[PDB]
Protein backbone atom coordinates (compact mmCIF):
# COMPACT_ATOMS: atom_id res chain seq x y z
CA UNK A 1 0.00 0.00 0.00
CA UNK A 2 1.70 3.30 1.08
CA UNK A 3 3.38 2.60 4.34
CA UNK A 4 6.08 5.17 4.23
CA UNK A 5 8.48 5.03 7.32
CA UNK A 6 11.39 3.50 8.92
CA UNK A 7 13.14 0.27 7.15
CA UNK A 8 10.89 -2.77 4.73
CA UNK A 9 7.30 -2.19 4.11
CA UNK A 10 5.28 -4.09 2.14
CA UNK A 11 1.60 -2.83 0.43
CA UNK B 1 18.37 11.46 17.56
CA UNK B 2 20.90 9.13 16.04
CA UNK B 3 24.15 11.26 15.15
CA UNK B 4 26.19 10.67 11.79
CA UNK B 5 29.72 11.98 11.25
CA UNK B 6 31.70 11.87 8.12
CA UNK B 7 34.91 11.54 9.01
CA UNK B 8 36.19 14.37 6.13
CA UNK B 9 34.72 17.63 5.22
CA UNK B 10 37.47 18.54 2.28
CA UNK B 11 39.18 16.13 0.17
CA UNK B 12 40.82 16.54 -3.58
CA UNK B 13 41.63 14.01 -5.74
CA UNK B 14 43.00 13.92 -9.56
CA UNK B 15 40.73 12.90 -12.41
CA UNK B 16 40.69 8.90 -12.68
CA UNK B 17 41.21 8.58 -8.88
CA UNK B 18 39.36 6.22 -6.73
CA UNK B 19 37.91 8.23 -3.81
CA UNK B 20 36.53 6.81 -0.73
CA UNK B 21 33.95 9.24 1.40
CA UNK B 22 32.95 7.72 4.44
CA UNK B 23 29.57 8.17 7.19
CA UNK B 24 29.30 6.71 10.44
CA UNK B 25 26.57 5.87 12.62
CA UNK B 26 26.21 6.16 16.39
CA UNK B 27 24.40 2.97 16.38
CA UNK B 28 23.75 0.22 14.47
CA UNK B 29 21.46 1.53 11.59
CA UNK B 30 20.68 -1.75 9.91
CA UNK B 31 22.22 -1.06 6.06
CA UNK B 32 18.84 1.60 5.55
CA UNK B 33 21.77 4.09 4.42
CA UNK B 34 21.63 6.66 1.57
CA UNK B 35 23.81 9.24 -0.48
CA UNK B 36 23.10 12.43 -2.09
CA UNK B 37 25.00 14.81 -4.21
CA UNK B 38 24.46 18.25 -3.53
CA UNK B 39 26.40 20.44 -6.75
CA UNK B 40 27.91 23.98 -6.29
CA UNK B 41 24.70 25.73 -7.30
CA UNK B 42 22.16 23.91 -4.50
CA UNK B 43 20.76 20.80 -6.47
CA UNK B 44 20.38 17.92 -4.37
CA UNK B 45 19.61 14.20 -6.44
CA UNK B 46 19.63 10.59 -4.55
CA UNK B 47 22.68 9.07 -5.13
CA UNK B 48 22.33 5.26 -3.65
CA UNK B 49 19.67 4.31 -0.81
CA UNK B 50 19.92 0.63 1.41
CA UNK B 51 23.75 1.56 1.24
CA UNK B 52 24.52 -0.32 -1.97
CA UNK B 53 21.50 -0.04 -3.71
CA UNK B 54 21.70 2.30 -6.72
CA UNK B 55 19.12 4.42 -8.74
CA UNK B 56 18.61 4.91 -12.23
CA UNK B 57 20.10 7.32 -13.84
CA UNK B 58 23.51 7.37 -11.60
CA UNK B 59 27.01 6.12 -12.86
CA UNK B 60 28.22 2.63 -12.44
CA UNK B 61 30.81 4.47 -10.41
CA UNK B 62 29.03 5.20 -7.80
CA UNK B 63 28.98 2.17 -5.26
CA UNK B 64 28.59 2.06 -1.57
CA UNK B 65 28.83 -0.40 1.63
CA UNK B 66 28.80 -1.20 4.73
CA UNK B 67 27.55 -2.99 7.86
CA UNK B 68 26.08 -1.92 11.37
CA UNK B 69 27.85 1.87 11.62
CA UNK B 70 30.16 2.22 8.75
CA UNK B 71 29.56 2.51 5.46
CA UNK B 72 31.18 4.58 2.16
CA UNK B 73 30.64 6.43 -1.49
CA UNK B 74 33.06 4.79 -3.67
CA UNK B 75 33.70 6.77 -6.57
CA UNK B 76 35.48 4.60 -8.80
CA UNK B 77 37.13 7.64 -11.74
CA UNK B 78 37.42 10.97 -10.46
CA UNK B 79 35.18 12.40 -13.65
CA UNK B 80 35.13 16.51 -13.95
CA UNK B 81 31.44 16.56 -13.20
CA UNK B 82 31.84 14.94 -9.66
CA UNK B 83 32.54 18.37 -7.98
CA UNK B 84 29.71 18.70 -5.16
CA UNK B 85 29.13 17.84 -1.45
CA UNK B 86 27.82 14.65 -0.27
CA UNK B 87 26.17 13.78 2.62
CA UNK B 88 24.91 10.31 3.75
CA UNK B 89 21.55 10.19 5.88
CA UNK B 90 20.04 7.67 8.46
CA UNK B 91 16.97 6.04 7.25
CA UNK B 92 16.76 3.63 10.73
CA UNK B 93 14.88 5.62 13.34
CA UNK B 94 12.70 9.01 12.85
CA UNK B 95 14.12 11.88 12.38
CA UNK B 96 16.12 11.27 9.37
CA UNK B 97 19.69 12.55 10.39
CA UNK B 98 21.97 13.98 7.62
CA UNK B 99 25.62 13.78 8.15
CA UNK B 100 27.55 16.75 7.68
CA UNK B 101 29.02 16.73 3.90
CA UNK B 102 32.33 15.94 2.65
CA UNK B 103 33.50 18.62 0.03
CA UNK B 104 35.19 17.11 -2.99
CA UNK B 105 38.13 19.24 -4.49
CA UNK B 106 39.27 17.96 -7.74
CA UNK B 107 43.41 18.17 -8.18
CA UNK B 108 44.55 19.76 -11.15
CA UNK B 109 48.12 21.75 -12.38
CA UNK B 110 49.12 24.81 -11.31
CA UNK B 111 47.84 27.89 -12.85
CA UNK B 112 48.87 31.34 -11.94
CA UNK B 113 45.71 33.89 -11.57
CA UNK B 114 44.77 36.65 -13.93
CA UNK B 115 44.58 40.28 -11.76
CA UNK B 116 42.83 42.85 -12.75
CA UNK B 117 42.60 46.23 -10.77
CA UNK B 118 39.72 48.76 -11.19
CA UNK B 119 39.82 52.09 -10.16
CA UNK B 120 36.28 53.26 -7.87
CA UNK B 121 33.39 54.58 -10.70
CA UNK B 122 32.16 57.90 -11.07
CA UNK B 123 29.02 56.95 -9.85
CA UNK B 124 30.57 56.31 -6.74
CA UNK B 125 32.46 59.09 -5.97
CA UNK B 126 29.86 61.62 -6.53
CA UNK B 127 27.72 59.35 -4.23
CA UNK B 128 30.80 59.71 -1.23
CA UNK B 129 32.86 56.39 -1.29
CA UNK B 130 35.44 55.17 -3.52
CA UNK B 131 35.91 51.64 -3.93
CA UNK B 132 38.78 49.65 -5.62
CA UNK B 133 38.28 46.43 -6.80
CA UNK B 134 41.45 43.60 -7.68
CA UNK B 135 39.77 39.95 -9.90
CA UNK B 136 42.26 37.65 -9.36
CA UNK B 137 40.83 35.29 -11.97
CA UNK B 138 41.06 31.46 -12.86
CA UNK B 139 43.91 30.36 -10.34
CA UNK B 140 44.42 26.97 -8.46
CA UNK B 141 45.75 26.16 -5.91
CA UNK B 142 42.98 28.18 -3.53
CA UNK B 143 45.54 29.68 -1.29
CA UNK B 144 46.16 32.98 -2.65
CA UNK B 145 46.96 36.02 0.04
CA UNK B 146 46.22 39.36 -1.27
CA UNK B 147 47.76 42.82 0.08
CA UNK B 148 46.88 46.45 -0.95
CA UNK B 149 49.21 49.32 -0.84
CA UNK B 150 48.36 53.14 -0.86
CA UNK B 151 51.67 55.14 -1.56
CA UNK B 152 53.59 52.61 -0.11
CA UNK B 153 52.31 51.26 2.81
CA UNK B 154 49.92 48.78 3.20
CA UNK B 155 46.00 49.08 4.49
CA UNK B 156 45.09 46.26 6.29
CA UNK B 157 41.48 47.53 6.93
CA UNK B 158 38.27 47.89 5.21
CA UNK B 159 39.09 44.97 2.76
CA UNK B 160 36.21 42.71 1.81
CA UNK B 161 37.31 39.34 0.22
CA UNK B 162 35.75 36.23 -1.70
CA UNK B 163 36.24 33.34 -3.83
CA UNK B 164 34.42 31.01 -5.92
CA UNK B 165 33.53 27.93 -5.48
CA UNK B 166 35.92 25.43 -7.86
CA UNK B 167 34.82 25.84 -11.81
CA UNK B 168 32.99 23.14 -12.74
CA UNK B 169 34.68 22.62 -16.22
CA UNK B 170 38.32 23.89 -15.59
CA UNK B 171 38.59 23.29 -11.92
CA UNK B 172 40.05 26.62 -11.32
CA UNK B 173 39.32 29.31 -8.47
CA UNK B 174 38.59 33.11 -8.93
CA UNK B 175 38.75 35.83 -5.80
CA UNK B 176 37.77 39.11 -5.91
CA UNK B 177 39.05 41.99 -3.05
CA UNK B 178 37.75 45.36 -2.86
CA UNK B 179 39.17 48.05 -0.62
CA UNK B 180 36.67 50.76 0.49
CA UNK B 181 37.49 54.24 1.68
CA UNK B 182 36.03 57.57 1.62
CA UNK B 183 35.90 60.22 -1.43
CA UNK B 184 38.14 62.55 0.70
CA UNK B 185 40.98 59.83 2.39
CA UNK B 186 40.36 58.14 -1.95
CA UNK B 187 41.71 61.66 -3.37
CA UNK B 188 44.99 62.17 -0.48
CA UNK B 189 47.02 58.96 -2.09
CA UNK B 190 48.07 58.99 -5.87
CA UNK B 191 49.43 54.98 -5.81
CA UNK B 192 46.74 52.16 -5.28
CA UNK B 193 48.61 48.16 -5.73
CA UNK B 194 47.08 45.19 -5.32
CA UNK B 195 49.42 42.41 -4.27
CA UNK B 196 48.87 38.92 -4.94
CA UNK B 197 51.27 35.89 -3.34
CA UNK B 198 50.36 32.74 -4.67
CA UNK B 199 51.97 29.54 -5.32
CA UNK B 200 53.02 29.89 -8.97
CA UNK B 201 55.77 32.63 -8.88
CA UNK B 202 58.44 33.94 -7.05
CA UNK B 203 57.75 37.56 -7.16
CA UNK B 204 54.16 38.62 -6.17
CA UNK B 205 52.00 39.31 -8.69
CA UNK B 206 51.60 43.45 -8.82
CA UNK B 207 48.68 45.40 -10.09
CA UNK B 208 48.64 49.40 -10.28
CA UNK B 209 46.88 52.53 -11.69
CA UNK B 210 47.95 55.82 -10.04
CA UNK B 211 44.87 58.19 -9.81
CA UNK B 212 46.15 60.59 -12.86
CA UNK B 213 47.80 57.69 -14.59
CA UNK B 214 44.92 55.54 -13.74
CA UNK C 1 10.61 15.19 -15.36
CA UNK C 2 9.27 15.36 -12.08
CA UNK C 3 9.43 19.64 -11.18
CA UNK C 4 9.37 20.26 -7.66
CA UNK C 5 9.21 24.46 -7.42
CA UNK C 6 9.35 26.19 -4.20
CA UNK C 7 8.34 29.97 -3.73
CA UNK C 8 7.45 32.39 -0.78
CA UNK C 9 11.02 33.01 0.73
CA UNK C 10 12.65 37.03 2.09
CA UNK C 11 12.77 38.64 4.99
CA UNK C 12 10.33 38.19 8.22
CA UNK C 13 11.01 40.03 11.53
CA UNK C 14 10.92 37.36 14.34
CA UNK C 15 7.85 36.47 15.57
CA UNK C 16 6.81 36.58 11.94
CA UNK C 17 4.84 34.47 9.61
CA UNK C 18 5.84 33.77 5.90
CA UNK C 19 4.05 30.47 3.71
CA UNK C 20 6.04 28.98 1.42
CA UNK C 21 4.39 26.78 -1.61
CA UNK C 22 5.54 24.08 -3.44
CA UNK C 23 4.37 23.27 -7.23
CA UNK C 24 4.44 19.60 -8.13
CA UNK C 25 4.16 19.17 -12.15
CA UNK C 26 5.02 16.02 -13.87
CA UNK C 27 3.41 13.30 -11.75
CA UNK C 28 0.48 12.21 -9.69
CA UNK C 29 0.83 14.40 -6.92
CA UNK C 30 -2.09 13.08 -5.02
CA UNK C 31 -0.35 9.74 -4.78
CA UNK C 32 3.06 11.08 -3.34
CA UNK C 33 4.16 11.99 0.58
CA UNK C 34 5.38 15.62 0.26
CA UNK C 35 8.19 17.06 2.89
CA UNK C 36 10.11 20.23 3.84
CA UNK C 37 14.05 19.83 4.28
CA UNK C 38 16.16 23.06 5.30
CA UNK C 39 19.72 24.15 5.48
CA UNK C 40 21.46 26.36 6.94
CA UNK C 41 24.42 28.37 6.23
CA UNK C 42 26.99 26.03 7.95
CA UNK C 43 25.50 23.99 5.30
CA UNK C 44 23.65 21.39 7.46
CA UNK C 45 20.69 19.94 6.25
CA UNK C 46 17.55 19.22 8.82
CA UNK C 47 14.14 17.65 7.94
CA UNK C 48 11.21 19.70 8.83
CA UNK C 49 7.76 18.11 8.25
CA UNK C 50 5.88 15.60 6.06
CA UNK C 51 2.67 15.07 5.17
CA UNK C 52 0.73 11.74 4.06
CA UNK C 53 -0.87 11.86 0.23
CA UNK C 54 -3.92 12.37 1.41
CA UNK C 55 -3.82 15.08 4.10
CA UNK C 56 -4.74 13.43 7.32
CA UNK C 57 -1.30 13.05 9.05
CA UNK C 58 1.38 15.36 9.24
CA UNK C 59 4.33 14.77 11.03
CA UNK C 60 6.92 17.61 12.47
CA UNK C 61 10.52 17.71 14.00
CA UNK C 62 10.19 19.21 17.31
CA UNK C 63 12.17 22.56 16.80
CA UNK C 64 8.95 23.76 14.82
CA UNK C 65 6.38 21.28 15.89
CA UNK C 66 3.29 23.77 17.39
CA UNK C 67 4.76 26.93 14.88
CA UNK C 68 4.90 25.55 11.88
CA UNK C 69 1.63 23.75 10.10
CA UNK C 70 2.34 21.38 6.33
CA UNK C 71 -0.56 21.52 4.15
CA UNK C 72 -1.63 20.53 0.98
CA UNK C 73 -3.90 21.12 -1.91
CA UNK C 74 -4.33 18.15 -4.03
CA UNK C 75 -6.08 19.25 -6.58
CA UNK C 76 -3.91 22.28 -7.52
CA UNK C 77 -0.32 19.94 -7.34
CA UNK C 78 0.81 22.71 -4.77
CA UNK C 79 2.21 21.70 -1.28
CA UNK C 80 2.90 24.54 1.80
CA UNK C 81 4.42 25.24 5.22
CA UNK C 82 3.06 27.90 6.83
CA UNK C 83 5.49 29.12 9.30
CA UNK C 84 4.85 31.27 12.33
CA UNK C 85 6.23 32.49 15.05
CA UNK C 86 9.96 32.34 13.47
CA UNK C 87 12.77 32.64 15.40
CA UNK C 88 16.30 33.40 13.48
CA UNK C 89 17.31 30.07 13.80
CA UNK C 90 14.62 29.08 10.91
CA UNK C 91 17.40 31.21 8.44
CA UNK C 92 17.95 28.37 5.67
CA UNK C 93 17.15 27.52 1.94
CA UNK C 94 13.80 25.46 1.99
CA UNK C 95 13.37 22.39 0.36
CA UNK C 96 10.46 20.13 -0.65
CA UNK C 97 10.78 16.62 -1.73
CA UNK C 98 8.28 13.40 -2.57
CA UNK C 99 8.92 9.83 -1.36
CA UNK C 100 9.38 7.15 -3.37
CA UNK C 101 8.84 3.40 -2.54
CA UNK C 102 11.69 1.44 -4.05
CA UNK C 103 11.07 -2.21 -4.52
CA UNK C 104 13.35 -4.91 -2.96
CA UNK C 105 12.91 -8.46 -2.96
CA UNK C 106 10.84 -8.83 0.92
CA UNK C 107 9.93 -5.27 1.20
CA UNK C 108 10.03 -2.01 0.01
CA UNK C 109 12.49 0.90 0.93
CA UNK C 110 10.79 3.84 1.52
CA UNK C 111 13.28 6.87 0.15
CA UNK C 112 11.46 10.12 1.92
CA UNK C 113 13.52 12.31 -0.12
CA UNK C 114 13.82 11.33 -3.97
CA UNK C 115 13.42 13.97 -5.64
CA UNK C 116 14.19 17.52 -4.55
CA UNK C 117 12.93 21.25 -5.67
CA UNK C 118 15.88 24.27 -5.97
CA UNK C 119 14.82 25.56 -2.37
CA UNK C 120 13.78 29.02 -1.18
CA UNK C 121 15.75 30.67 0.72
CA UNK C 122 14.30 32.65 4.06
CA UNK C 123 15.87 35.15 6.41
CA UNK C 124 14.57 36.16 9.49
CA UNK C 125 15.52 39.35 10.92
CA UNK C 126 14.76 42.87 12.16
CA UNK C 127 16.83 44.51 9.55
CA UNK C 128 15.38 46.56 6.99
CA UNK C 129 15.17 45.85 3.38
CA UNK C 130 18.37 47.33 1.75
CA UNK C 131 18.38 47.67 -2.18
CA UNK C 132 21.54 47.41 -3.91
CA UNK C 133 23.79 50.36 -5.07
CA UNK C 134 25.59 48.91 -8.66
CA UNK C 135 28.58 50.56 -9.71
CA UNK C 136 30.21 49.80 -13.63
CA UNK C 137 33.92 48.80 -13.28
CA UNK C 138 35.75 49.88 -16.73
CA UNK C 139 39.26 49.11 -16.83
CA UNK C 140 42.00 51.83 -16.28
CA UNK C 141 43.29 54.23 -18.41
CA UNK C 142 46.46 52.79 -19.81
CA UNK C 143 45.14 51.71 -23.38
CA UNK C 144 44.39 47.95 -23.65
CA UNK C 145 46.81 46.31 -25.85
CA UNK C 146 45.86 43.10 -24.92
CA UNK C 147 43.32 40.68 -26.12
CA UNK C 148 40.63 40.02 -24.00
CA UNK C 149 39.21 42.57 -21.34
CA UNK C 150 37.92 42.04 -18.23
CA UNK C 151 35.18 44.11 -17.15
CA UNK C 152 33.24 44.04 -13.89
CA UNK C 153 30.03 45.15 -11.83
CA UNK C 154 30.24 45.73 -8.09
CA UNK C 155 26.78 45.37 -5.93
CA UNK C 156 27.40 47.08 -2.64
CA UNK C 157 24.71 47.39 0.20
CA UNK C 158 22.11 45.31 0.20
CA UNK C 159 19.57 43.21 2.47
CA UNK C 160 18.70 40.52 2.21
CA UNK C 161 19.68 37.67 -0.05
CA UNK C 162 19.19 36.69 -2.62
CA UNK C 163 20.62 39.18 -5.64
CA UNK C 164 20.48 37.49 -9.33
CA UNK C 165 23.50 39.22 -11.40
CA UNK C 166 23.53 38.93 -15.47
CA UNK C 167 25.49 39.74 -18.10
CA UNK C 168 23.64 41.46 -20.61
CA UNK C 169 20.67 39.39 -19.72
CA UNK C 170 22.11 35.75 -20.77
CA UNK C 171 24.09 36.75 -24.27
CA UNK C 172 28.01 36.74 -21.86
CA UNK C 173 27.96 33.73 -20.21
CA UNK C 174 31.54 32.30 -21.31
CA UNK C 175 34.32 33.90 -18.89
CA UNK C 176 31.43 35.38 -16.31
CA UNK C 177 32.32 35.01 -12.56
CA UNK C 178 30.07 35.94 -9.63
CA UNK C 179 31.56 36.19 -6.31
CA UNK C 180 29.77 34.83 -3.39
CA UNK C 181 28.68 37.77 -1.21
CA UNK C 182 30.02 38.73 1.82
CA UNK C 183 28.50 40.36 4.74
CA UNK C 184 30.57 43.56 5.10
CA UNK C 185 29.11 45.20 8.49
CA UNK C 186 24.67 44.47 8.24
CA UNK C 187 24.76 44.78 4.61
CA UNK C 188 26.24 42.38 1.99
CA UNK C 189 28.47 43.30 -1.01
CA UNK C 190 28.91 40.62 -4.09
CA UNK C 191 31.25 41.42 -7.59
CA UNK C 192 30.75 39.77 -11.27
CA UNK C 193 33.45 39.99 -13.58
CA UNK C 194 33.36 39.02 -17.90
CA UNK C 195 36.09 38.71 -19.83
CA UNK C 196 34.58 39.81 -23.39
CA UNK C 197 37.72 40.35 -26.24
CA UNK C 198 39.29 43.87 -27.20
CA UNK C 199 36.93 43.99 -30.60
CA UNK C 200 33.61 43.95 -28.57
CA UNK C 201 33.64 46.37 -26.08
CA UNK C 202 33.33 49.51 -26.42
CA UNK C 203 32.28 48.66 -29.82
CA UNK C 204 29.24 46.64 -28.73
CA UNK C 205 28.00 47.45 -25.34
CA UNK C 206 28.67 45.28 -22.31
CA UNK C 207 25.83 45.35 -19.43
CA UNK C 208 25.35 44.04 -16.16
CA UNK C 209 21.68 43.41 -15.22
CA UNK C 210 21.44 42.96 -12.05
CA UNK C 211 17.65 42.15 -10.16
CA UNK C 212 17.37 42.06 -5.87
CA UNK C 213 13.94 40.84 -5.54
CA UNK C 214 13.43 41.65 -2.09
CA UNK C 215 13.20 45.44 -3.15
CA UNK C 216 11.57 44.99 -6.54
CA UNK C 217 14.73 46.38 -7.52
CA UNK C 218 15.99 45.45 -11.32
CA UNK C 219 18.89 47.89 -12.42
CA UNK C 220 20.68 47.84 -15.93
CA UNK C 221 24.00 49.19 -16.10
CA UNK C 222 25.89 50.36 -19.39
CA UNK C 223 29.86 49.36 -18.09
CA UNK C 224 31.37 52.68 -20.26
CA UNK C 225 34.58 53.41 -21.17
CA UNK C 226 36.82 55.60 -18.51
CA UNK C 227 36.73 59.03 -18.65
CA UNK C 228 39.70 61.81 -17.90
Amino acid sequence: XLLVTAGLVLA
Amino acid sequence: DIQMTQTTSSLSASLGDRVTISCRASQDISTYLNWYQQKPDGTVKLLIFYTSRLRSGVPSRFSGSGSGTDYSLTISNLEQEDIATYFCQQGSRIPPTFGGGTKLEILRADAAPTVSIFPPSSEQLTSGGASVVCFLNNFYPKDINVKWKIDGSERQNGVLNSWTDQDSKDSTYSMSSTLTLTKDEYERHNSYTCEATHKTSTSPIVKSFNRAAC
Amino acid sequence: EVKLVESGGGLVQPGGSLKLSCATSGFTFSDYYMYWVRQNSEKRLEWVAFISNGGGSAFYADIVKGRFTISRDNAKNTLYLQMSRLKSEDTAMYYCTRHTLYDTLYGNYPVWFADWGQGTLVTVSAAKTTPPSVYPLAPGSAAQTNSMVTLGCLVKGYFPEPVTVTWNSGSLSSGVHTFPAVLQSDLYTLSSSVTVPSSSRPSETVTCNVAHPASSTKVDKKIVPRDC
